[PDB]
């Protein structure tokens, strides 16, 4: 269940030009995960709620872990490569995570895959604030 | 006056908890003051409770 989370991340609604515009990315969990609320669900990220989130993961685990993030435009520019990346180093830091099973643990995570409206409301909603 | 505080244990406490269902009945709720308000809330009840036995 824990590693046994399945992610696609797809659906690259790479909001067109602004210079800094920013990759909104199904997420789409299809999870068997008994960490993962949904057998699937969608969301539909961009990249400052992973970046976030992954930082999320940092501050919600001491120590415990919290591996690279969603792609970096410092060196990006925001090329399907990039962006890719950033797809990909998510999928990656989701990937790990979800067979960490702690990580994946992350509740503004579970409500974050697994609902679309962004880690924000999500961490409000989770302090109960 | 034991009473008195009682009472005011729960008059307060009461509050603090309106308050809580105050926030998540706005619907939206944020979950920071509705937490802070809660944790009042069950000392409240406690205070309630303490100051009655």
């Amino acid at each position: 269940a824990r590693p046994t989370f399945h992610i696609t991340v797809g659906d690259p609604h790479k909001v067109g030009d602004l210079a800094t515009s920013h990759i909104v990315y199904s997420v789409r969990t299809k999870t068997t995960s008994k960490a993962y609320k949904q057998p699937e669900f969608e969301v539909k990220r961009r990249y400052r709620d992973f970046l976030w989130l992954y930082n999320t993961l940092h501050s919600n685990n001491p120590g415990v872990v919290v591996p690279p993030p969603p792609e970096k435009q410092a060196v990006g520019r925001f090329e399907s490569n990039f962006v890719e990346s950033r797809r990909a180093a998510l999928e990656k830091m989701l990937n790990k995570i979800a067979a960490h099973p702690t990580l994946q643990l992350d509740a503004d995570l579970k409500l974050f895959l697994e609902s679309e409206s962004f880690n924000i409301d999500v961490k409000h909603k989770e302090r109960k604030e | 006056k034991a009473f008195h505080s009682w009472h005011s244990a729960e008059s307060e406490l009461m509050k603090k908890k309106a308050a809580q269902d105050k926030l998540l009945r706005q619907g939206k709720t944020q979950q920071d003051r509705l937490n802070q308000v809660n944790a009042e809330v069950i000392d409240a009840e406690r205070k309630v409770h303490q100051a009655r036995l």
